[PDB]
């Protein structure tokens, strides 16, 4: 569409898209190999009840 | 401030009580405002901190 608000027309083009998990087997295992960085450190934070 | 924790050492407030606090001889010798050096020509490395 088009905005009659100022700043342009700026409206959203949208596309729908459907998919099915295809294959009775397992089909695309993924493997986890490397460590970039721990998001939390091994820290010293005590539990505070 | 010394109610809050050190970032680098999150489990302690400050590792060094004299240098870290305001007005405290790690401050008084080497802060840019008090200038016990500043007429002296010798490089002060702690002026970086």
């Amino acid at each position: 569409a088009r905005h009659e608000t100022g700043g342009g027309v700026n409206f959203t083009l949208t596309q729908p898209r459907g998919n099915v998990d295809l294959g009775v087997g397992y089909t695309a295992v993924a493997a986890t190999g490397t460590v970039r960085n721990p998001v939390t450190d091994m820290g010293n934070l005590p539990q505070n009840f | 401030d010394h109610g809050q924790s050190d970032p680098a050492r999150p489990f302690a407030a400050t590792a060094n009580p004299w240098a870290s606090q305001r007005f405290s001889y790690g401050d008084l010798l080497y802060n840019g405002a008090y200038h016990l050096n500043g007429a002296s020509p010798v490089l002060s490395p702690c002026f970086k901190f």
